[PDB]
């Protein structure tokens, strides 16, 4: 469940350029994505960390 | 080949005579609006044109006797009234006909100055005014 | 740093929004700042301070300035909030640059919609640009760096 | 846009009274914004953030100057429901234009009626022109661009 | 109109009070505008706006300086309210005239009475003329024009 | 008047306090006017205005300010009251002077006693006059004139 | 008098802490005011004024500001009060100079100890001193002249 | 002193968190005072003053400012109070230095911890640097000298 | 081993001729941000370099007869829009050719003024422009 | 017994030349705090020295055919990024050697300014700059 949702997330950023500028945009929203799964139940830790 | 001089010219105002020493101010200007929006890769501004701006005129004459016609035009303003005038102003040739015209708008005077006098003032009386007006037109062809 | 960076050359993209390169520059941004929300209470002996509590962190709303556009994205999707009542939250990214124009640091809005939308007062005496401002509600953010 | 427009050219046109051009020239307007009143609650257990959560659009009245006219077929309006009680709401269009003097953008004002309207003090001693000022209440705006 | 009259030549006149032409002569006049009192209503189901209705036409006190003057037939009239509750209101017109000195447009104030009267500080190291000022309640005027 | 009075030559004079001539010079003088209190009502029916009632005549503390003076018999009698209760209530004149010193116009202050004395702030690095100040309660005033 | 005295030649003195030259040096003293408290009350049939009753004499806190000194005896004093809740009054004399250096006029401060203190923000980017500031509170004053 | 000290060199130095040079710098420091918090009381047949009593010392929050730095412990400290609730208060050390670059004099600041985070507004048309600013709530502080 | 004169040029303006009396404004200019931190040893600040401006050009010229392109460019402002033109500057050899070149980047005019008249004045009638422009690049190879 | 003269010297900047035309502002200066407590005997207030400032560099020279070196070195500012060069100024004797030297920590060009071009301007093209630094230290031994 969690690989199919992350990469349909990604498929936006396909033909954008291969530069930080993206980089840090890919990471900022797999993290969005991941820190819901936490608040859910689903992931273990104490913090996202 | 040659350029024009900046001695042989005369003025039309509504008055009795067309005889000027000297003529100044016409000008024209314009002001600018500047923008940067924070992303751009320059670190100057982009520049626009703005609202216009005129110059006053300001004319120049020998005080002859029985000649009167400064102050009688400034009397004619009453509160909010004034007799507004078309003024223009030519540059002549050897004919003594037009080259360069300058078509000046609804003017008005906004002051009249009178001369000083002096005891060792062995010279001419001159006075002048100054005029307010909405717009200038120049024709060279 | 050495040299502290300076403040004006900067970036701010929208994810959920169709992209078009004239809403992805402003004039200004503000708003990024957090503050945490505290009670008092004195105990009986203790005369020299009262404690202070933590409660709760909070966070100001995000406003962003520039001319005016006439066929923004962002605004299509402002109005949809404003006058339907349709709301789709965003997430947001603000960027400060480097001489590469690359992020030194960047700034990541979580879940944000809109609360607000205008422009300034018209003057057929002065010579000025039009200028829009728009205003974000938002949950949190973090920092990468 | 590439260079933005600037603020000062636009036109002011009523529906429902009497035209007359010399009703349809100002000097200012202001008032076309808009913003969403917000209500918060606290979840226990978050410690993050407040929630906040949408209630009801708000406009502010619209504002609009110009020099003194004495045969005005809008401050006839404005007196009827000033003096009289008379009210009868009428519709407005605000007109930001350009260069062919054509709109780019316009604003659809709905259901507008008069709450105010006055004129600038007098002083013996200053060169000034006297100034009248009108403003209005009305439901919503649309845009149209 | 094309060109829109200035602010600085005018005349106050008083009705039920002795005349003297130096009771006719003010430096400034204020007060001369209105506005209307409303409530708000939110109906159910209806989330674009909320209702406005209007309840009371309000007017401001009308205000007039000038330099003080001791044998004033409206300062005694002031006096006999102020000092032994002896009320007995006037009428007034305010006229804003032309270059023929003719009004351009006048106002019609009713059923007017003091509220108060002063006279500005003394300073033995500043040159300034004494000023006297005047405040009176009215209940409502009309213009003509 | 035609041409009116300047402000900056008076005299202030007291009753029931042995009379110095350094008590009657002041740099400033301020505080005579007057004003009245009203309450509104609304006519059920009348919807053009809400009437208003006077209520009370109001006047404001007498204030006077000078250079410091170390043996003035009016700080003596400000001290009584200000240190022990004892109150002892004065008359007072205020008189606006004309080019042969004598009153163009003048106030009379009845039964007043002192409520404020203070001498301003003292800087080593400025150079000033000290400078006292002393407010007085009274109950009404009359002019004479 | 004459001419008055100029407000920039001055010593404080202190009763009860021992001295040090350094601690009788300031910048600045303020404070050396006082005031009456008082009631209204109104009595039917009067309609020309209110009446007004004294209740208390009230002081406002001494404060004295001058360039920090690192081994003060007054800000000792201080420190027990602040630190500890250790309280002990101290008595204080406020001089004015003459050229002779010797009085014009004193004040007698009874009763006094500390409330506050503090020093102003330090900047790494002006050129300034660094200034200490301290608030007491007492009960009362005289003046001896 | 004989020539106060200026207030432009100064070290922040933190305990509990990894030291790194880039830290012990800052633009500005303020926030170094105190106050005690009082209560009056009138006493019946005492009419020259009322009671004054303390309650409670009080001290402001500390505030640090400097220019943005990316890597820095004192931030990564703050978020983790700030994002999850986190707390571990340090202590703190404020410095003034004399001319060896010797400790003038010290405030030992207590039990310290992060209560807000801020960068100021980015704007496209201003040459400026960005600057951080830091706030810490503390229980008390001392000094040594 | 001699140093260039400076009374040999030609501009290049997208108008009709290439001469020119006077040419000014050829600037540069960076701002300057400083900073100091409370700790440091030294008693003075900081300095980098901030964002950058230009200043306007100012070209002079007589009047000739049947010339007036400096009023028809100007008249080309029509509220934001005017027309944009590449400006090109150059220092000119004996063989009539560049030298040094001052390439600038978007100019319109800012304002024309045009000459006084004196009933004595026994001189040309020069007529002048203002320029505004987004950049200045200086080529010397 | 003599003084030094003024017309004999040399500047060492990174360039490829060392030979200029007029170099000034070669400064130092101290801000002043003042103080007076009101019990003092005096009514003027002590004085001690506050903080410290330099002024700008300026430098003149020639123009020449294919020295572009003023440009090249503004054209270094990148954003906050420029490239900072150490200054040497030296005055000289006789057999050409340093006398008196101002040494000048981390300068970089806060402008540059290009010459004006006239029709009868019969004279040498100046070009100038102005210089930023942290630090002036002077040696005379």
């Amino acid at each position: 469940m969690a690989e199919e949702s992350i990469k349909k997330a990604t498929e936006q950023f396909v033909f954008e350029p291969n530069d930080g500028n993206t980089w840090v945009r890919v990471r900022a929203m797999i993290e969005n994505f991941l820190i819901l799964q936490w608040r859910a139940g689903a992931l273990a830790g104490a913090k996202p960390e | 080949s040659y350029p024009l001089s900046k001695f042989h010219f005369s003025v039309e105002w509504g008055g009795t005579k067309i005889g000027f020493t000297e003529v100044s101010g016409l000008d024209l200007e314009t002001e600018i609006i500047e923008y940067r929006h924070g992303a751009s890769p320059e670190y100057s501004k982009i520049k626009m044109p703005g609202m216009q701006k005129f110059s006053n005129i300001t004319l120049k004459r020998g005080t002859f006797k029985s000649d009167n016609e400064y102050f009688q035009w400034y009397n004619t303003i009453n509160l909010n009234k004034v007799e507004r005038r078309d003024l223009t102003i030519s540059l002549l040739n050897e004919e003594h006909e037009p080259v360069v015209t300058w078509k000046v708008k609804n003017a008005w005077p906004l002051k009249v100055q009178s001369t000083d006098l002096k005891g060792d003032g062995n010279e001419v009386a001159i006075e002048s005014m100054e005029l307010a007006h909405e717009g200038l037109v120049i024709q060279n062809e | 740093t050495y040299y502290p960076p300076s403040s004006f050359h900067f970036l701010v993209e929208f994810t959920g929004i169709d992209a078009k390169n004239n809403d992805h520059e402003f004039q200004s941004v503000s708003g990024l700042s957090v503050d945490i929300d505290t009670e008092e209470f004195a105990e009986g002996g203790e005369n020299r301070f009262k404690h202070k509590f933590p409660v709760k962190t909070k966070y100001p709303n995000l406003v962003l300035k520039r001319g005016v556009l006439v066929d923004s994205k962002v605004i299509s999707w402002c109005r949809d909030a404003i006058e339907d009542f349709e709301f789709k939250p965003i997430d947001l990214t603000v960027k400060l640059l480097n001489e590469e124009h690359q992020p030194l640091m960047t700034w990541n809005v979580v879940h944000a919609y809109p609360v607000k939308w205008s422009v300034e007062d018209f003057n057929a005496q002065e010579s000025k640009m039009a200028i829009e401002s728009v205003e974000l509600s938002y949950n949190y953010f973090k920092t990468i760096v």
